[PDB]
């Protein structure tokens, strides 16, 4: 909408809302990140830090797949169990009949223990686990199978 | 004439909803009617909390609601939310309760109704509770928004700089460690 | 979208009573009055009665100065100090009705009307009595005939009338 | 018992230097000028229009009669103003055939609606 | 809806009771003023007989009229002219004199007139240009049942009963005078009785303290 934009509303007023001393010249501070170390350091020492120099080692040809491992919290965990078939399990698995949760197939790597599951046993299947995540599953009743 | 203060200073308060939303302007009208004529504190609150913008009415999780019930001497109170009530699967045993909200999600409407509870809307809340008899107003957490982390940035405020991406090679060197000049 | 309401206006119960005109102390019945304004401006006259429409019923005898039995507004008059005693004058039947009036038709143009017999007779019955009182004190009849006018070397703010 | 329709500032707000240069129109414009004597309100210059000048809300949009002026075009456009004869005053629009005017005016005089023009070409 | 015309016979009876109670105060206050006036006269006289000079008590109550208009005042006595609430020109107060408030008067001494008014003056102000500060808002004192509603907590159940609290400087002066909205006196009908308003009372000009020549003035500015 051009009607609604503020430049319509400026029409008549000399300076288009850019002032008269300061003119609205073209690139009066340089371009696009310039004088970062010079005359913008002020702004680059607030509002950014870290913004110069090279911390840390390199990785040539870092494929973004060896760095996959998307987490899954133990709170969430049960959501990977089907919606209809949940009502039933969460109120009575009673060992040796536990709803297997394949986190991998559900698109997760590490099961990683934030929240607090119920006392119902699970049998999780996962590529990784937090020390605690296991501890929380074992103490609940289930186990972590690795894959 | 010497003015102490700034003259014609506006409210600084949504007196009306900048929302266009027909129905919500019914739901104001009714609560405005009440606020005035009841002289119940509670109605003046609801009326204000209708006008809040979306940012300021953040979603109350049916988990949170549960906590606000587990409070002492409040397990039977009618939880008035003014905002969305969102489903939360981190909790399990969500108790049997009435809840007025502006909008529920089909997760949370079902998760309440499964318990034996009652998903109400703010008009139905008005019928049952004009003055706000046994209500218990819940608000979502306003300070935990993805913007508000960036708000008030600087040395050494302990806050989030605005960056698209990501981790290292992105505001982790000069001015983020003694080893590259200084630590902010 | 609106279109205003066509119900009229009822006026508020206004709090104004109709108390009577209190005149200035100079205007005592019998007083000679100079009409400042009107058909007979200048003409000294006599103030016979304060009528109910806040108008001084006046004559100045028509037989003396050609100023008839006539209403005159208090404010267009100067009360002189001089009076003629009005003990032998009727003035009872004179009132606002006496000067009933009709804005007849509303004709204009193309080309001394009359005067009712009762109007002329009541001129006489008042005048005839007045002339007897006026003839007592000297040159008063002569005074009433002549018309008032400010001369040069007059200063109305100092004329005591 | 209606308020007298006073207009505050009847004189037209002609633009500064409307007379001076022909290129400038008599239609109002705020002098934005930095110098400007109109802008600065120097005694002896034109009155710039201001909300102060506005007319009383009772008497606003009301003409000489005390009647708002609705633009009528056909008879069906006149039918909203039927009971409201004292507060409205049809103006049969410019762009209407003489033979249509004749029909509207009849159905305005039937319903007692004061028509502002008409007059009626002749 | 029904029995509403009986409530007129109810409430007007309670008001016929109040107007008596308001009368019997105002009769007493009149006795209080005339005796307190006399008792200073008598005290002056009795003492004069005995060789001794009786000194009058310092003026409890002071009335600050702003003189100078807003717009070239320094910051400090602008702040103080904001604390007395003399934000216009030609505006008034009643400031209960102390040391504290003497020294506020010493800051603004060339932008104000002031002095020690009288019942008469305080009376003439309050009936004419007396307004309340009623939910912020400049509501006038019109009818003494309004003052009653506002200040009824601190006593003060008529406009005259407020005047009392001003004139005498009662213990509820602070609420009476904050309820009384600042006076907006006109310009003095006589004139300032000078040529140059901004000078002080020894130098002709209308500013500063002028003990009792405030009464003469304000009665005109009213």
């Amino acid at each position: 909408p051009t009607r609604l934009t503020k430049t319509r509303k400026h029409r008549g007023h000399v300076s288009a809302g850019k002032g008269r001393v300061g003119k609205h010249r073209k690139h009066p501070g340089g371009r696009g990140m310039a004088g970062g170390l010079h005359h913008h350091r002020t702004n680059l020492d607030k509002y950014h830090p870290g913004y110069f120099g090279k911390v840390g080692m390199r990785y040539f040809h870092k494929q973004q797949a060896h760095f996959w491992k998307p987490v899954l919290n133990l709170d969430k965990l049960w959501t990977l169990v089907p919606e209809e078939k949940r009502e039933e399990y969460l109120k009575s698995a009673s060992k040796s009949a536990a709803p297997v949760i394949d986190t991998l197939a559900a698109g997760y790597g590490k099961v990683l223990g934030k929240g607090r599951i119920p006392d119902v046993p699970v049998i999780v299947k996962a590529r990784f686990v937090s020390k605690l995540a296991e501890e929380k599953i074992k103490a609940a009743g289930g186990v972590v199978e690795l894959i | 004439i010497d003015h102490t203060s700034k003259q014609h200073k506006r409210s600084s308060h949504r007196t009306a909803p900048k929302s266009d939303n027909v129905y919500l302007k019914l739901l104001v009208k009714l609560y405005a009617f009440l606020a005035r004529r009841t002289d119940a504190p509670f109605n003046k609150v609801i009326l204000k909390s209708l006008f809040l913008s979306k940012i300021n009415r953040p979603p109350v999780s049916v988990s949170r609601i549960s906590r606000a019930l587990k409070q002492e001497g409040a397990a039977q109170k009618t939880i008035v939310v003014v905002g969305t009530v969102t489903d939360d699967n981190r909790i399990f045993e969500f108790p049997k309760t009435t809840v007025a909200a502006l909008r529920f999600t089909a997760g949370a409407k079902a998760k309440i109704l499964k318990a034996g509870g009652e998903a109400i809307t703010l008009d139905q809340l008005a019928v049952r509770a004009p003055k706000g008899q046994n209500t218990l107003i819940v608000r979502g957490p306003r300070a935990s928004r993805e913007a508000a982390r960036h708000f008030g940035f600087g040395p050494h405020k302990g806050k989030a700089p605005r960056i698209q991406s990501t981790g290292r090679k992105f505001e982790r060197a000069r001015g983020r460690r003694r080893s590259r000049a200084f630590k902010v | 979208k609106w279109y205003p309401a066509e119900e009229v206006p009822a006026p508020k119960q206004t709090r104004k009573a109709a108390r009577p005109q209190k005149l200035r102390a100079s205007l005592v019945p019998g007083t000679v009055l100079i009409l400042l304004a009107g058909r007979f401006r200048g003409k000294r006259v006599v103030y016979l009665k304060h009528l109910e429409d806040n108008t001084l019923l006046v004559s100045g005898p028509f037989k003396v100065n050609g100023v008839p039995l006539r209403r005159v507004n208090a404010r267009y008059v100067i009360a002189t100090s001089t009076r003629v005693s009005l003990e032998g004058v009727n003035t009872e039947k004179f009132n606002v009705a006496y000067f009933s009036r009709e804005k007849l038709s509303r004709k204009q143009r193309a080309e001394k009307k009359e005067i009712k017999a009762e109007r002329i007779e009541d001129q006489k019955n008042i005048d005839k009595a007045l002339l007897a009182e006026i003839k007592k004190t000297p040159l008063l009849k002569q005074y009433l005939a002549a018309t008032f006018s400010l001369k040069n070397g007059d200063r109305p703010h100092l004329l005591k009338f | 018992l209606h308020p007298k329709i006073v207009k505050k500032h009847t004189k037209k707000f002609k633009r500064h230097h409307s007379d001076r240069y022909h290129r400038v129109s008599e239609n109002w414009r705020k002098q934005k000028g930095i110098d400007s004597v109109v802008r600065r309100r120097f005694r002896g210059n034109i009155s710039e229009p201001t909300i102060g000048y506005g007319s009383n809300k009772k008497t606003k949009f009301m003409g000489p009669d005390g009647r708002k002026v609705v633009l009528v075009s056909n008879v069906k456009g006149l039918t909203p103003l039927l009971m409201h004869t004292k507060t409205f005053a049809a103006e049969i629009a410019h762009n209407v055939s003489s033979k249509n005017r004749i029909a509207i005016l009849a159905e305005a005089k039937k319903n007692g609606i004061k028509v502002t023009n008409a007059k009626a070409r002749l | 809806q029904k029995t509403a015309e009986q409530v007129a016979a109810e409430r007007v009876a309670r008001k016929a009771e109040k107007r008596a109670a308001i009368l019997e105060r105002n009769a007493a206050y009149q006795k209080e003023y005339e005796t307190a006036e006399r008792a200073v006269i008598d005290a002056k006289r009795e003492a004069k007989a005995n060789s001794s000079y009786y000194v009058s008590a310092e003026a409890k109550l002071v009335f600050v009229v702003r003189i100078k208009g807003i717009n070239k005042i320094p910051p400090k006595p602008r702040k103080v002219l904001q604390l007395l609430r003399l934000n216009q020109i030609n505006s008034g107060t009643f400031v209960k004199v102390t040391k504290a408030t003497s020294e506020l008067l010493k800051l603004i001494e060339p932008y104000v007139a002031y002095g020690y008014p009288s019942y008469s003056t305080v009376r003439q102000l309050v009936y004419k240009r007396g307004y309340g500060k009623i939910n912020k808002q400049r509501i006038p004192l019109s009818d003494n049942s309004i003052v009653e509603a506002n200040l009824g907590n601190y006593g003060i159940l008529s406009v005259d009963d407020l005047i009392h609290e001003i004139v005498t400087v009662g213990p509820h002066f602070k609420q009476a005078n904050n309820f009384l909205w600042p006076f907006k006196l006109s310009n003095p009908s006589g004139g300032w009785g000078v040529p140059r308003k901004f000078k002080h009372f020894i130098q002709g000009g209308s500013f500063g303290n002028r003990e009792e020549f405030i009464n003469k003035l304000v009665k005109s500015m009213n």
